[PDB]
Parts: C-alpha cells; structure tokens; sequence
C-alpha cells in the first residue's frame, strides 16, 4: 500500500486509518451516518457537495481537523467526477432521488449517475466501489424506482467488476422517511392504505448496522464482486407497523382502505406543490410491494454485522412524533410488534 | 370608500409600529454615546426592512409540548387587539365615535392579559408559566389605577364620548388641572404594556397608550375648516412623550414584582383614591359640573 496510508492508532479521529473515501450525496438521510463512521476511525472523505454549503455544514463535527474535504461537482459533468476520485482508495455511491424531478428524471439519478462514476474512477485508478442498489427493485415493477436501480445496478457492476453492491430492504433511522412517513398520516386525514394493508410484508433494518456494513465491507477483501443483501432480523406485514408505530407513538390509530386507484391519482397530486412533494406515484405501490427473501446473496450476519430489531432501536426516531400527552413515556409500552418471521 | 379608510388606517399604524423601532435602537443609541442603527440604508431607514422580511424567511419553530391551537389564536388576537383601540381615537374625526369610546378603550385593552396568558400556558414551560403569572398579576393589578385615574378624569370632561375630549381641553390642556393625575396615569401606562407578532402588539399599545394620553392630557384646537392643525399637534404631542416613554426606558433599573405591587398597592392605589375623590366634588364645589350632551 502506499507509505502515508498504513492503518495507525487505535482508531481514534486523529488516528490514520487508510481508507480514502469519496462518499457521493453524502447529504441526505444515509451519508449522514457513513460519513460519520468513516469519519469515526480517520478516513480522509472526499465528498463533492454540490448544495449550499449551510446543508453541508453539519457534516464538518465528525472528522478530525482537514479530514473532511467538500469539493465542489455537478452530476451532470464527468469532469467533476474525474476530479473528486482522482486519488481515492476506495468510491462510495449513494446517489439517490426518492421523488421524481424535472432536472432529474429516475433513471438520471440511478443509471446514468451511477455508472456515470464507475468507469472513469477506474479510469483514475481506484480500488474499490460500495455503489448500493435497493433490494426490492426490479426491472418489471411498475414503479420507476425498482426499474430504474435494477438497470443502473448492472451497469456498474459490469463497468466495475469489483463494485460490490448492496441491497438495503428498509433503513429506517432518525428521519428515514418510513417511520416519520408512516408518522405524517396524523395531517393527511384517514391513513389511505390500500385494501387495508393486509398483502405486504416489509424487512426493515436500523441504518446504522448498514453503515456498519459498509466500512466492514470496506476493510473486508471479499467484497469485490459480490453483492450483498442488507436486511433486519424480523419482517412485518404492513398493516402491523402502521398499528404498531401509531401505538408506540401512542397515537389514535385510524385506519382507512381507501382504494388503490384513488391514491394513484393523489399522488402526482401531492406532487403538483413545486418545492418538496409529500407522496410520489413512484411511492404509492412502492410501498405496497413486498420483500423477497432471496437466500443465495449473503447478508450482514456473513459481513460479520449483527442485525438490531426495528422494536428496541425505535424510541430514539419515535420521540420526536409522540407529543407531551405521553412524551415522558419509555420502552414497553406498545405491544412486541407480531413478526411474520419468514 | 369606508373600507379603504380602515386600509388607511390599520397599514401606516403597521407601518408606524414597524418604523419607531429604529427610532427606539437610535434613540437609545445616541443616549449611550452610540450610534443606532446607520449603515443599512441611510440613517437606518431601510433598518426596519432589513429585519421583518428576515423574520418572515426564518422557521417558527414550535415546542414540542405546545398546544397549537392556543399557541396561533393567542398572536390572533394580540394583533387583532394592537389594532383595535386605534379605531376610536379622535384624531381629527374618529373613524368610530363611539359614545362609550372610553369604556371600549378599557374593555378591550384590557383583554390583551389573554394573549400573554395563553402563550405562557400554551408554551407549557417552567419559564414560560411564571412570565405568564407575573405579567398578568402585574398587568391585572394596573387597571384598577388605570380605571380610576381615567375615571376621575373624565369628570370634569362630560362624558366617556372620546371626541368631546377636544371641547373640554380647548383652552388650556387639562394636565394643568390633575397634573398629580398626570404622572399617575403615565407611569401606570409604562407598566400594562408568534413572536414575530409580539413585537407589533406591544408595540401598536405603547403607541397608542401615548396617542390616549395625548388627547387625555394635552389637548389641541380643532378648527372646524382645516383639520391639519389638529393632525400635527396630535402626532407631535404623541411623538414627544413616546420619546419620553423610550427616555424611561434605558434611564431606570428596572422594577422587581414586590415592589411593583408594593409601589401601587400602598403608594398608588390610595393617592388615586384621594384624587378620585377630589375631582368627584370639586366640579360640585365650583358648581363646573360639564354637560354630557
Ligand atoms: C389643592 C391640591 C389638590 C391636589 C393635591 C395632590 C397632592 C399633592 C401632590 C402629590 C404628589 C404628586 C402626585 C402623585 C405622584 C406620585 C406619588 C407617589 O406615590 O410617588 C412616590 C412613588 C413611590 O416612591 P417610593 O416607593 O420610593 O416611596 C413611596 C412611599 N413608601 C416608601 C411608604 C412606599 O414614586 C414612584 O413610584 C417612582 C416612579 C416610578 C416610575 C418610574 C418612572 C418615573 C418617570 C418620571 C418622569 C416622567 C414623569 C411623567 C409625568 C407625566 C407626563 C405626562
Ligand atoms: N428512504 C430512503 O432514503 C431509501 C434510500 N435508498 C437508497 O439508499 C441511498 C440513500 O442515500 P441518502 O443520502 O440517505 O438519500 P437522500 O435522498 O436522503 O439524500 C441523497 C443524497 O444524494 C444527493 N443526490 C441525489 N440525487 C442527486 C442528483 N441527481 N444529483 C446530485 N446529487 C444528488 C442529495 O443531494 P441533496 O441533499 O441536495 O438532495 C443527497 O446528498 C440512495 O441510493 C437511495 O436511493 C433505499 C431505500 C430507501
């Protein structure tokens, strides 16, 4: 390896750690938390911001003094991306748009982008690459989502042989914009799930565990080439959470099946607000769409990562949703969620 | 066009309680060897603009163990208050000339200890419940002095009708016959009086507490032909005891609650009294009783 990247110290901030990563759209609800591990350990980030600066802020209080280096790129612009990663251990990619934009279209934020920096971080001479695909995309759903991260998936993988790729089911975190999402029915009248959710199991996992996994794929050599499934140890059908996360909140439950095609309309209405949509037709039956249980691709217990429950690390998001009427509240509570368990 | 009167009316008051402020900062600039504000804009002058569309752009954050109802009717109507009272006031001809103005004034003024209350109950904090306790029990202490003094003055004027004010004064202002009054009536006046609101609700009340004095106290001619003549004596005898009210401001420690009760209770309350009863008999004694109609 070269001389200034020998790991040192015993892990602390101002301890080398060797890794040199370039984590792509690390402002948003999963670069938050790499970022923060790599930055945990003395890992150089090279990140390019591309927003204002004030939105990157936030990410300067988790790195030692010069470790986290903003540069400035478009998405649009190869140049940009050839500057960034010109000398980087290892890239990592989470660029990813869950609304649908007008610059942006789907498939520019996940197949275009993503082999986009594949080929030409080869070009400069990388040695690795953690580019992630959602584990529930597939090329014949009829959410452009699934469709789109499923063609880009294998771009990078075949532009990059060694990108290894991983599949996250449900990071749900601090704003993972599930359990606040499933927290914003309160506003927005009767819950809208379709023929009341009773059709579609969800396998969520805490995001830090995939971040775990994403530096423990890092240090670890068999990743090149591989793909990896992230998911929790416990599934839910859909009509569980919902009841389960209003009564953790302890909010008043209120159900309502209202009709697929009904919200299928009301979703590029949520979308019709210029700034920000609240619900995408991209989203609608995203949600309804179940998980598989694919078997052959190894998963975090294999990466050497135990999986938390969505049960015990939940009170940290949950607080914010649940107002005084019981805010001095604890664990327990709410009732152990029933799992499906496979 | 009646409408159009009130825009006329309620927007330059908005305007006016926006635009005194950077009289208040300069003021109180000056007196302590500073400035104020001088580099934004001429003088100050764009200062005003330079904050409220600030305040607007910036996020009102609401505390999580805040009833949001209370906390957005509160504000609703401490703006609707601040920008009642200056319907009745007989500025020229008052917009509403109320028999009862007086009264109106009171009722309605006094009912800006809501709004306080509210915000410290709906913020529901250990800071925000006492706030919300002192400033009510001292606000609610100060009508009783506010509505004697106002009372007791209004005897030797005829009756509670705003405009009749003007007649009484005429000749002399009618500081020179309760100038003990006066000074009871203006530092009671100091004491009474989301958040980006509660700068204009105050703000409007200490305003218009000395536009109240103003025509109390010290009146003006109101010619029947031109009307400007009371125009400008009204606004520069209101303007020169707000300066007065923003004199007191940085000139005196300010009051702890024991002694603001200890001051009215037992050095307020029963001098007003006297006088009450001084200015009940003394329009009897000089047989000066004023006619109503
Ligand atoms: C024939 C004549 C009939 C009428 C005669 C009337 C009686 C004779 C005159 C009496 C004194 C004058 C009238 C009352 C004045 C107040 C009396 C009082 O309690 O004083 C002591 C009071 C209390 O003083 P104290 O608390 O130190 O002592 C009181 C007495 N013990 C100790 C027993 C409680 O003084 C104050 O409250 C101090 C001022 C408080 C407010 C701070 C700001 C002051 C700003 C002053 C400048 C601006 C004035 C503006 C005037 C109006 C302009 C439009
Ligand atoms: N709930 C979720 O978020 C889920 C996410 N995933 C996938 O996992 C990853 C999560 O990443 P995370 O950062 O948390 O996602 P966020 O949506 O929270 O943030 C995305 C980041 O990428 C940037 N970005 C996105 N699209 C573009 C673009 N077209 N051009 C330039 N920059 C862009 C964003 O910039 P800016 O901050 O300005 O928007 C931000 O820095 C993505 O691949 C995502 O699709 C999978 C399942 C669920």
């Amino acid at each position: 390896l070269h001389h200034a990247l020998i790991p040192h110290g015993k892990g602390g901030r101002s301890s080398v750690s060797g890794i040199v990563a370039t984590v792509f759209g690390a402002t948003g609800f999963l670069g938050r938390y790499v970022v923060n591990h790599l930055g945990r350990m003395g890992s150089q980030v090279i990140v390019p911001y591309r927003c204002e600066p004030y939105d990157t802020m936030h990410l300067r209080p988790m790195g030692d003094l010069g470790q986290i280096i903003f540069m400035e790129w478009n998405g649009k612009d190869k140049d940009s991306i050839r500057k960034v990663v010109e000398h980087s251990n290892v890239v990592i990619n989470l660029v990813g748009r869950e609304w649908e934009t007008k610059n942006f279209d789907f498939e520019d934020v996940f197949v275009k982008i993503p082999h986009a920096i594949a080929q030409v971080s080869k070009e400069a001479g990388v040695e690795k690459l953690i580019h992630i695909s959602h584990l529930n995309a597939d090329i014949k759903s009829p959410s452009r989502y699934l469709r789109s991260k499923a063609v880009g998936e294998k771009e990078v993988r075949a532009a990059f042989p060694e990108a290894t790729i991983i599949k996250p089911s449900d990071i749900f975190g601090r704003e993972d914009r599930f359990l606040n999402y499933f927290a914003s029915m309160r506003w927005f009248g009767g819950v809208p799930l379709i023929s009341l959710g009773k059709e579609t199991v969800k396998q969520p996992v805490y995001i830090v565990d995939v971040s775990k996994g994403i530096i423990n794929a890092i240090k670890d050599p068999d990743a090149k080439g591989k793909t990896f499934a992230f998911v929790g140890p416990n599934r839910y059908l859909l009509f569980d959470l919902v009841q389960y996360i209003f009564a953790v909140a302890y909010r008043p439950f209120l159900p309502y099946p209202l009709p697929h095609f009904a919200y299928r309309w009301v979703g590029r209405l949520f979308e019709v607000s210029p700034f920000e949509p609240w619900t995408t037709r991209d989203k609608v039956e995203r949600v309804h769409m179940s998980d598989m249980t694919l078997p052959h691709l190894p998963g975090l217990e294999d990466l050497g990562i135990q999986a938390t429950p969505l049960e015990l690390k939940a009170i940290e998001v949950l607080r914010r949703h649940r107002t005084y009427r019981w805010l001095t509240s604890e664990m327990e509570d709410v009732k152990p969620a029933k799992t499906v368990n496979i | 066009m009646f409408m159009i009167n009130i825009l006329s009316l309620i927007i330059p008051i908005l305007l006016a309680v926006a635009f005194l402020t950077l009289v208040e900062r300069k003021v109180l600039g000056y007196m302590q060897l500073r400035k104020g504000p001088n580099v934004v804009g001429p003088y100050g002058l764009l200062q005003p603009i330079a904050d409220a569309l600030k305040l607007v752009t910036k996020e009102p954050l609401r505390p999580g163990t805040s009833s949001i109802s209370m906390f957005i009717i509160a504000p609703i109507l401490g703006l609707s208050l601040a920008l009642t009272m200056w319907v009745p006031l007989p500025m020229p001809y008052p917009l509403i000339n109320m028999n009862l103005g007086v009264l109106f004034m009171l009722a309605m003024s006094s009912l800006a200890v809501y709004s306080i209350l509210w915000s410290g109950w709906a913020s529901n904090s250990k800071y925000a419940l006492i706030g919300a306790l002192r400033a009510v029990a001292q606000t609610i202490s100060y009508e009783v002095t506010l509505a004697i003094i106002l009372l007791s003055v209004l005897l030797m004027n005829g009756s509670y009708t705003l405009s009749t004010l003007i007649t009484t004064q005429e000749h002399i202002w009618m500081i020179f016959t309760s100038w003990p009054l006066a000074m009871m009536w203006f530092i009671s006046t100091l004491a009474e009086t989301p958040f980006a609101m509660f700068f204009m609700a105050e703000y409007a009340n200490i305003i218009m507490m000395n536009a109240f004095t103003a025509i109390l106290f010290l009146g003006a001619s109101h010619d029947p032909h031109t009307p400007e003549l009371y125009t400008i004596n009204f606004v520069l005898k209101t303007l020169a005891l707000t300066i007065t009210f923003l004199w007191i401001r940085a000139s005196y420690p300010r009051f702890r609650y024991d002694q603001l009760m200890h001051l009215l209770w037992k050095s307020f309350l029963p001098l007003t009294l006297a006088l009450c009863m001084w200015h009940i008999s003394l329009p009897i004694m000089t047989a000066s009783i004023p006619p109503q109609s």
